[PDB]
């Protein structure tokens, strides 16, 4: 729905029906900005890691 | 055509589309891409370290333009505000996670982009 | 080049003791001409230009310098001809070029001056062309040219309490020192430079 | 175990010093300076803290000690969990402790907790972790079991517990440290500015003081890290000369140009009021108690000369920090330019 | 003098003063001014004056000595100041009590 | 000289004052080296101004 | 205990300081144009109660929007120190974050965080107007929550100590 | 004289007078002038090493005359005494005393005058500009120095001292 | 030089003061009307529709 | 009216107290953190009664070694520095850089010339720059809502930028001897036409509150007046040179035109007074005329006529053809003229042609090889004559690349035109010069 | 009368010093006629190609 709101295209996701978006087996559920949270991006070798 | 957050895509089979040709690294005007590659045990030509410094990178799109297999794509995500400078040192893990999450919209845009020349 | 063009031979006709070396190329505009001018006559030539009838309406559009000492033909070396302007770059320490535009003749005139002395001495023309002040300040600070009889030699676009000529090919883009904040001094300090190599 | 520490001190912030250090209690006055001491040579620094308010400049400026990818801040630290200490010091070969009872605290239980429990848990965690090469606990000069000050009373037990748990621990006993953000020169200036007529004393002002510069303290820490034999010994740090409270007031007044004026309040009534009323930074019982007590370097333990640091004299060191607060009397026209 | 130079001489003309006093550029120096043998500031020649006054004259002996030195030493080595740590000679900062 | 009062013209130039008057070093410097000062030369006038200040 | 009165007053203070969040009128490079775009009607900044103030004394946020040069770093440090507390810092653009396009330059500081404590970073070059709005709103939420992030422990009576 | 160093560029001593009712004077040598410097004409060409040395000596004299004011305004008097700063800048000049090119010497003098003007006008920061005044081998007077290295390597060659110190991080 | 042509601001609308700009406005509106008429006559608009099977 | 010369000027006589500075002048640091200052200007101002006397500008607060970095990097990777130089003429900076590169190569961008992008988008960027300049000038003078009104149109134009290239700012769109024909779309042209039609409303809204306002006229008229001689001496160009009345435009120059401008019938405006009011009027008229230029450019790629039936004498419209949707066809002229090149471009790519793959690999590994030589190519950017002087040594990197920016020359005259003016007239002058320090430094 | 003090020496200054060749320091204020500014009628000189 990000693109639909941004008006990039007029297609929107449709649950349980002919969709305009590919659904691969390796996809992961969308997550909001996880910064300022313990589940944030920690570079490998960083002191936090 | 909007260039947001760098991400790494995969083939529909799940294999990495990125091959260590370093064209994106060479084209990166800001030298924001660091790539180190070693042969995979199966023998594939795949990178072992692919880092993008989001703070050092200018969101130009030369990486995606120079990618010959559409591995690196600047997806539409722009709400990537970070509180710690280390959080902006995007790694291969971060890029692959972003690509997995944003594959639908990225693929939808790529369809139209590829069909435009036709 | 389907235009009406005439060489700026007035300068060399008036200054009878100088030899003429002029060029025009399709790489430039149809009305653009390059010429070689000696440094010891540069000031007098600018004086003549600033108040000659047809050259009266002349504006100094641009001015800069090139470190020709490290200039090398990387490709098509054998294609070089003795008439090319590049032949003068080799073995010459610096090459300062000025570019003016004349309205009466609807022309562009560039003058190239070769500096071979190690100190890079050349007479300034900011007393003739007002806009040349900052241009020459920038050229001197970035390339180390020692302009003479210049209105203002103070730096422009360089940091305070620093001496350097970054645009020289010897200088490295990463610089020689970095500015950090010192808590012991509770203020911004400058220390040696360590950077990232791609 | 081995107390050797191989690190390179010839590099700047972007170099690799070879020190990985965890600094507990770095949100205090001396914490940022101690952290920057290690950070500016390329060392990695961890700052575990549970500070209120989080957005305070004291917490914020800790990130400047080392830089990006070298300084880390561990928020919401739990001081009664051993797992938290283990995580904090997992990858650190140096463990510095500055967690001491604040001058704002009068509760004996809280002071004892801060000065004993946290220090003992840090020492135990360092003992558990075999990679912790060096431990540096910060005690206070004049610590004694008979000391009236609860802070010193608890700090003596804390240093004893640290020595018991980690025999290779190094204990410092700095005297009154002064600096831009100190609690001595800044407190003097702020008290004189808030009263405008006097500084309120509560004793004869005969107590001895031996001030030392925070930069000198940081240099002492660096020298202690460099010296392997400094492990397992107690150091008392102070300035070259000893001054009484009255002499310190006189020196500050002479340097700043402000005429001195000391207003005396009876010690008993001052103590009663401060112990029966709420205490904050500028009004606390610890200051009243320490006014009479002497905080100087004794010969019972190693001195700064052993660390090979030459502290600067107090009159010379403290002059720069009082330039702004200078009496404006009769001055020359040239000086009027400023 | 102002009217000879060309300054405005009327109230309505006062609004174009800058075009006559400041906008006009100054004539560039003659090139002969760049060839003067010496550029030292002018001072009265104190010949025939008392020795006390001559004491204020420019010191030509220093110029002669400098010329002799530079003739004797056309080329010298670059001085290097040792950066090795040395204990301060003036120990007052670390040894003063008051 | 026309319009300059008692000032009179010599062989090599025109003076900056009346015949018997004294020449001014500061005025000579202003005329010859207008706007240019290699260094702040401390003349007797400058030293006396400093002393008065 | 004081907590009974402190906690509701803490919430009120956080709400007020979040609602009134005045940044400093300070722009150095192209990111200033994006800041002005975020100020103007299309994404009305006033909707979230943020109004720019010229003097640092009357500013709550330091928007480091643009490249920082060695010749300017003392100025940025002085502005940050002179800004009245409490305050937060938001770096905007690649140049302000980590040197951006000029990280390999001899004049540009490799990041404003070397001179100032950066509370938040907004990646981009230039960051979009919506990107800056997102960064500002996230900073506002963090600021509101900073007053009480569950530091003090609860005793048997559920009162923090 | 229409120059920043002109005798008329002094700061008046009063709103209605210049330092007296019977005389006119002001200080412009040991403090900055009244009007800012709009233009700094290049040093007139020096045809002799004698002239170059005279220019260097005059510049150093001006720097020595101005150093106390610079120290007072920048609050760096504690770090080093006025004479100490003079001696440090003298060592700096000595390091460059080998120059034998009048044009280069003139350019250096122009740069020195520019930086001195910046120091006068506070264009530079005290920490940034004190690098020229700092002692070459003596500790800063406002800090306590560490003689641990000297004690450890007493009566040992600089080569051995550097060998023990190292010149590369040992982690990598 | 000898027959100067000047643009004079004399009305609220600066376009009206110039005959050319009035024609520019009229041409723009005419183009918009023509496009609208053509699209209305056609009665529908083809569009590109994403198809997930494109990524087999 | 009587004379006031003595009350208006005060000369200085040698060693005279009365003819001297009897006051301690105010040495203020105008900027860098000053709302009037763009943010990286440190102007030491000598005020005496709030009237400027002496200017000492420091402009190094935004120096970044852009030329040094360009020399370090190859040709292609140095292009975005030209976007960074000017925050409101990035398209023109890219156009100048690409013009220089293609002049070195000895070729021209026929694709761009026939698609008309390099002229219509240059005019759109000119509208952007003029809008921002006028808005900032009005804000400095005191008018507030003009900034919002102009920035709405700026947002629309940036939306067009993003639609054509995906970046609302720092487009990095133009490149030498190459054009992204796919991005160019007819619907984009239609939206640009709608924007052009609606832009008259914003122009009139600003003009009503600015042009005829007595306060605005008293603020601008007769402030900063300078003559053609001053323009000539200080090398003023663009709006200031036209305010000088020089009648100097590089777009309509026989030997200096660089795009389709020389074959479009548009008008350039000049004023008989060289003051801020005339400069503002010139900027407004240029904004208005950019609409006409864009309209002509779009019409150059439009198929207005259609097949007419013999029997009915009415248009025969294709029901199932794309041309019925729109009347503007960007690829019309390109396909009509360079059919072979267009077919090769649309048929051969790097995924199926070995030569295309090799060209792409080399292009993105080491920039295109440029024959050694010296060139100077200039464009009429909104702020004046913006030029690039490039010397190439035959490798994939430029040996030297000097940038002649009109902003530096425009800022040079600021002391000259604002000496005797007040502080308000100076904050008006800094806005009227229309300077952005990115290209200055 | 107060202005006459600064007016005294201007005659000799201009007589003995060239106003153009010599660089003499001075300060001035620029005046505008408010009535003319308010009564001014905006106008520009349009330029087109030859016809
Ligand atoms: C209306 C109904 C009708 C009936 C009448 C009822 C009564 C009407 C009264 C009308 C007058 C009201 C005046 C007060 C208004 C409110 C303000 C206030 O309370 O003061 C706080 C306010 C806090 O200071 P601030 O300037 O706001 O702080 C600025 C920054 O915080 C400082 O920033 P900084 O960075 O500089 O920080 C430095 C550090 C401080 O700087 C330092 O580091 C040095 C100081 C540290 C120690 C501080 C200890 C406290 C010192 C008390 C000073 C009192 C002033 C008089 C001193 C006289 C000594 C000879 O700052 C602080 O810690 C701030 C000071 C903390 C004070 C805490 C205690 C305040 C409340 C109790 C005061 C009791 C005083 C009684 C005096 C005698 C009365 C007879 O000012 C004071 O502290 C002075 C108040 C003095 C007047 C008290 C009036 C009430 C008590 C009177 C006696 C009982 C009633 C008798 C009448 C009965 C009739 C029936
Ligand atoms: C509009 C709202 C106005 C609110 C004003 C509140 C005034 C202060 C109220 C104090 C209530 C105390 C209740 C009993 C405490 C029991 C604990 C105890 O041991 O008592 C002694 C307490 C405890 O202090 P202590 O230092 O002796 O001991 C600490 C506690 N032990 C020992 C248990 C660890 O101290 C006092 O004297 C009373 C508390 C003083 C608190 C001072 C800070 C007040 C902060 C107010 C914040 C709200 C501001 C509102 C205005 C904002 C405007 C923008
Ligand atoms: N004058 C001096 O500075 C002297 C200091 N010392 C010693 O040096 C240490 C460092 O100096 P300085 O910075 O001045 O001192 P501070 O009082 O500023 O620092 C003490 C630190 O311990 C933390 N702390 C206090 N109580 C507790 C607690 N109960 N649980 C957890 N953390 C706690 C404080 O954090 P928080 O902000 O969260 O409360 C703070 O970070 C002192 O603590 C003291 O032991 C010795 C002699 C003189
Ligand atoms: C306020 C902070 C200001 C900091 C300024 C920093 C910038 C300084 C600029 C560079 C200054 C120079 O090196 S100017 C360099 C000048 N060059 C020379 O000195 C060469 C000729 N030397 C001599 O004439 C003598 O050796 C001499 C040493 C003069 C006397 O020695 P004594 O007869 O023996
Ligand atoms: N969809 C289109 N795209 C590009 N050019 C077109 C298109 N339709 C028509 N043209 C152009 O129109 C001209 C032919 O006109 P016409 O016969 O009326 O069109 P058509 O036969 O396609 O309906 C040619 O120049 C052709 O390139
Ligand atoms: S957007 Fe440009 S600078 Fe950023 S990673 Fe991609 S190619 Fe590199
Ligand atoms: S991202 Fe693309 S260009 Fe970069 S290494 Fe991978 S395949 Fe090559
Ligand atoms: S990060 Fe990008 S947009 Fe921001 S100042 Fe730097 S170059 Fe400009």
């Amino acid at each position: 729905w990000h693109g639909w709101l941004s008006h990039q295209y007029d297609d929107f996701p449709t649950r349980t029906g002919n969709s305009a978006f590919v659904k691969h087996h390796y996809l992961k559920q969308h997550t909001a900005n996880l910064s300022n949270t313990p589940l944030n991006h920690v570079p490998q070798g960083a002191p936090q890691n | 055509l909007f260039r947001g957050e760098h991400a790494l895509r995969r083939y529909p089979t799940g294999e990495e589309r990125c091959i260590a040709c370093k064209l994106c690294q060479s084209a990166c005007p800001a030298r924001a891409i660091t790539i180190e590659t070693e042969p995979r045990p199966d023998g594939s030509r795949r990178t072992v370290r692919y880092d993008i410094d989001m703070t050092k990178c200018i969101y130009c799109g030369f990486c995606q333009e120079a990618c010959p297999v559409d591995a690196i794509v600047e997806g539409p995500n722009y709400e990537q505000t970070a509180y710690l400078h280390e959080d902006l040192f995007y790694d291969k893990y971060k890029l692959l996670e972003n690509g997995d999450k944003w594959e639908p919209q990225i693929a939808r845009n790529i369809e139209y982009l590829i069909n435009q020349p036709l | 080049m389907q235009n009406k063009y005439m060489q700026p031979i007035q300068l060399f006709i008036v200054f009878e003791k100088l030899n003429s070396k002029m060029w025009i190329s399709k790489k430039l505009n149809s009305n653009h001409s390059i010429a070689l001018i000696p440094s010891n006559w540069f000031y007098s030539i600018n004086l003549f230009l600033k108040r000659e009838l047809l050259f009266s309406n002349i504006t100094l559009i641009e001015n800069s310098a090139i470190d020709t000492i490290s200039y090398n033909l990387e490709t098509n070396q054998n294609d070089l001809d003795k008439t090319n302007i590049e032949n003068y770059f080799f073995k010459n320490k610096m090459l300062v070029f000025y570019n003016y535009y004349n309205y009466f003749l609807k022309s562009k005139l560039t003058l190239f001056i070769i500096l071979n002395n190690l100190n890079k001495n050349i007479d300034s023309i900011d007393r003739i062309f007002a806009n040349a002040n900052w241009l020459e300040r920038e050229t001197s600070e970035m390339y180390g040219i020692n302009y003479k009889w210049k209105i203002d030699t103070r730096k422009l676009l360089l940091d305070y309490s620093k001496i350097e000529n970054p645009m020289l090919k010897e200088f490295q883009s990463e610089g020689t020192q970095d500015a950090f904040y010192n808590i012991f001094e509770n203020q911004v300090v400058v220390l040696k430079n360590e950077t990232v190599e791609l | 175990r081995s107390t050797q520490l191989k690190f390179y001190d010839g590099g700047n912030r972007q170099s690799i010093s070879g020190i990985r250090a965890t600094i507990f209690g770095a949100t205090g006055f001396m914490g940022p300076y101690i952290g920057a001491a290690l950070g500016y040579i390329g060392s990695d620094v961890i700052f575990p803290h549970n500070h209120v308010y989080a957005y305070d400049d004291y917490v914020k400026e800790l990130k400047l000690c080392a830089g990006s990818g070298q300084s880390y801040i561990m928020r919401h630290f739990n001081y009664d969990d051993d797992n938290m200490y283990d995580m904090a010091i997992k990858n650190s070969n140096v463990v510095i402790n500055l967690v001491g009872s604040r001058l704002q605290n009068k509760n004996f239980q809280k002071a004892a907790y801060a000065n004993i429990h946290v220090a003992k848990k840090i020492a135990e965690a360092c003992a558990r972790n075999p990679n912790v090469r060096r431990l540096i606990h910060f005690s206070a000069a004049g610590a004694d079991t008979k000391s009236p000050s609860p802070d010193l009373h608890t700090k003596f037990h804390g240093e004893e517990a640290v020595l018991n748990a980690f025999p290779n621990a190094t204990i410092f006993r700095p005297c009154t440290v002064y600096g831009m953000q100190d609690y001595f020169i800044r407190h003097w200036i702020k008290e004189r500015d808030w009263w405008y007529h006097f500084n309120i004393v509560t004793d004869d002002c005969t107590a001895k003081r031996q001030p030392i510069l925070i930069n000198d303290v940081a240099q002492c820490v660096l020298n202690a890290l460099k010296l392997q034999e400094s492990a397992g010994q107690i150091y008392e740090l102070g300035g070259p000369h000893v001054y009484s409270r009255l002499e310190v007031f006189e020196m500050l007044a002479n340097l700043s140009g402000r005429p001195p004026k000391l207003a005396h309040i009876p010690h008993d009534i001052a103590l009663k009021i401060t112990q029966n009323f709420y205490n904050w930074e500028f009004f606390n019982m610890e200051k009243v108690i320490k006014d009479k007590l002497d905080l100087i370097v004794t010969g019972k333990h190693k001195t700064i000369s052993d660390l090979y640091v030459q502290p600067v004299s107090f009159p010379q060191g403290a002059e720069q920090f009082i330039d702004d607060v200078r009496y404006r009397g009769v001055e020359t026209h040239d000086n009027l330019e400023k | 003098k102002m009217r000879d130079l060309g300054f405005p001489m009327e109230g309505e003309e006062e609004e174009y003063i800058e075009q006559r006093v400041f906008m006009r550029e100054q004539l560039p120096p003659l090139e002969s001014e760049f060839w003067k043998k010496n550029y030292d500031p002018y001072e009265q020649d104190l010949f025939h004056f008392p020795d006390s006054f001559k004491a204020y004259q420019q010191q030509y002996k220093r110029y002669d000595e400098a010329k002799k030195y530079f003739e004797e030493n056309p080329n010298v080595e670059a001085t290097i100041i040792d950066r090795e740590f040395k204990e301060p000679t003036n120990k007052k900062p670390w040894t003063r009590k008051y | 000289v026309k319009g300059k009062g008692s000032i009179r013209k010599g062989i090599h130039g025109e003076g900056f004052g009346a015949p018997s008057h004294a020449h001014d070093a500061l005025i000579h410097q202003i005329k010859q080296s207008k706007d240019t000062m290699d260094y702040q030369n401390i003349t007797n006038e400058v030293a006396q101004n400093f002393a008065n200040h | 205990r004081v907590d009974y009165i402190v906690t509701p007053i803490n919430a009120v203070v956080s709400w007020a300081r979040q609602g009134s969040f005045w940044p400093l009128t300070f722009g150095l490079a192209c990111c200033a144009v994006e800041m002005m775009h975020a100020t103007v009607s299309r994404y009305d900044f006033d909707r979230f109660g943020v109004i720019f103030r010229a003097t640092p004394r009357q500013a709550d946020l330091i928007l480091v929007a643009g490249t920082l040069t060695n010749k300017m770093a003392p100025g940025l440090r002085r502005l940050y120190e002179q800004t009245l507390d409490p305050k937060w810092v938001l770096s905007m653009g690649s140049c302000a974050n980590g040197g951006g396009y000029y990280h390999y330059s001899y004049s540009v500081v490799r990041g404003c965080n070397r001179i100032i404590p950066v509370d938040i970073y907004v990646p981009g070059c230039p960051p979009t107007a919506e990107a800056l709005m997102f960064g500002v709103l996230q900073l506002q939420k963090s600021l509101y929550r900073q007053i009480n992030e569950g530091e003090k422990k609860y005793n048997k009576k559920d009162l923090t100590y | 004289m229409n120059h920043y160093w002109g005798s008329s560029n002094t700061i008046p001593a009063s709103s209605t007078q210049n330092n007296n009712y019977f005389s006119g004077g002001g200080n412009n040598v040991t403090i900055r002038g009244n009007e800012i410097m709009e233009r700094l004409p290049s040093q007139t060409p020096s045809q002799n090493m004698v002239q170059a040395s005279m220019k260097t000596l005059r510049f150093y004299r001006k720097f020595c005359r101005l150093i106390p004011f610079i120290l007072r305004i920048h609050n760096i008097g504690t770090k080093f005494t006025a004479q100490q700063a003079m001696i440090n800048f003298g060592n700096y000049i000595r390091e460059r005393n080998h120059y034998r090119d009048p044009g280069l010497i003139d350019h250096r003098i122009q740069l020195g005058y520019e930086l001195l003007y910046e120091a006068e006008m506070h264009f530079s920061q005290h920490t940034i500009l004190m690098q020229y005044l700092s002692p070459y081998n003596t500790p800063l007077s406002d800090r306590g120095y560490s003689y641990l290295e000297k004690v450890k390597y007493g009566n040992k060659s600089k080569f051995l001292q550097g060998f023990y110190k190292g010149n590369k991080p040992t982690e990598f | 030089k000898y027959n100067p042509e000047l643009y004079i601001y004399k009305t609220y609308d600066m376009a009206a003061d110039d005959p050319v700009w009035r024609q520019v406005k009229l041409d723009l509106e005419w183009t918009f009307e023509n496009i609208a008429e053509r699209r209305e006559s056609l009665g529908y608009m083809p569009t590109f529709k994403g198809d997930p099977n494109f990524w087999q | 009216m009587n004379r006031s010369i003595f009350q208006l000027w005060k000369p200085e006589s040698p060693r005279s107290n009365v003819n001297s500075k009897q006051i301690k002048t105010m040495n203020v640091n105008f900027g860098p953190q000053h709302p009037a200052a763009h943010g990286v200007l440190r102007l030491i101002l000598q005020l005496n009664g709030e009237i400027a006397e002496r200017f000492d500008p420091h402009i190094g607060l935004l120096h970044r070694g852009s030329e040094k970095l360009i020399e370090d990097r190859p040709y292609l990777q140095g292009m975005p520095y030209f976007d960074r130089f000017d925050y409101v003429s990035m398209m023109v900076q890219e156009h100048a850089y690409c013009l220089g590169i293609e002049s070195l190569l000895g070729t021209t961008n026929y694709s761009a010339t026939f698609t008309q992008i390099r002229t219509m988008y240059d005019e759109l960027t000119r509208i952007l720059n003029h809008l921002l300049a006028v808005a900032c000038h009005a804000l400095d003078v005191g008018s507030m809502s003009s900034v919002f009104w102009a920035f709405e149109e700026r947002e629309k134009l940036m939306e067009f930028y993003e639609r054509v290239c995906g970046a609302r700012m720092h487009a990095a769109f133009y490149r030498p001897n190459e054009v992204n024909l796919n991005a160019v779309s007819s619907f984009l042209m239609e939206d640009i036409l709608e924007f052009s039609r609606n832009f008259f409303t914003t122009l009139n809204e600003m003009h009503n509150v600015l042009t005829y306002n007595k306060i605005w006229k008293q603020r601008l008229i007769n402030i900063g007046t300078y003559s053609f001689q001053t323009c000539l001496d200080y090398g003023l160009t663009g709006v200031m040179a036209r305010s000088c009345g020089l009648k100097r435009d590089l777009r309509l120059s026989k030997t200096e035109t660089y795009a389709n401008y020389y074959y479009l019938n548009f008008r350039s405006y000049t004023g008989q007074h060289g003051d801020c009011y005339d400069r503002f009027l010139i900027r407004m008229n240029e904004m208005c005329e950019s609409l006409n230029i864009v309209n002509q450019s779009i019409n150059k790629i439009s198929k207005f006529n259609n097949i007419v039936s013999i029997n009915t004498k009415k248009n025969i419209l294709n029901k199932e053809n794309f041309n019925r949707q729109t009347t503007v066809l960007p690829h019309l002229v390109l396909s009509y003229l360079n059919k072979n090149d267009y077919n090769l471009k649309n048929t051969k790519n790097d995924y199926n042609s070995m030569e295309e793959l090799i060209t792409h690999f080399k292009y993105w590994s080491k920039g295109l090889k440029v024959e050694s030589g010296y060139t100077y190519q200039s464009v009429e950017s909104p702020k004046g004559e913006f030029g690039v002087s490039m010397l190439s040594d035959g490798s994939n990197k430029p040996y030297k690349c000097k940038v002649r920016s009109p902003a530096l020359h425009h800022l040079q005259v600021l002391p000259k035109i604002g000496k005797g003016h007040f502080l308000a007239d100076l904050v008006a002058l800094v806005g009227t010069v229309d300077i952005v320090f990115g290209e200055i430094d | 009368s107060n202005k006459n003090y600064t007016i005294v020496k201007q005659s000799n200054l201009l007589t003995m010093f060239d106003f153009f060749k010599d660089f003499i320091n001075f300060s001035f204020i620029r005046k505008q006629d408010l009535n003319n500014q308010t009564n001014f009628n905006p106008s520009l000189r349009s330029i087109k190609k030859k016809y």
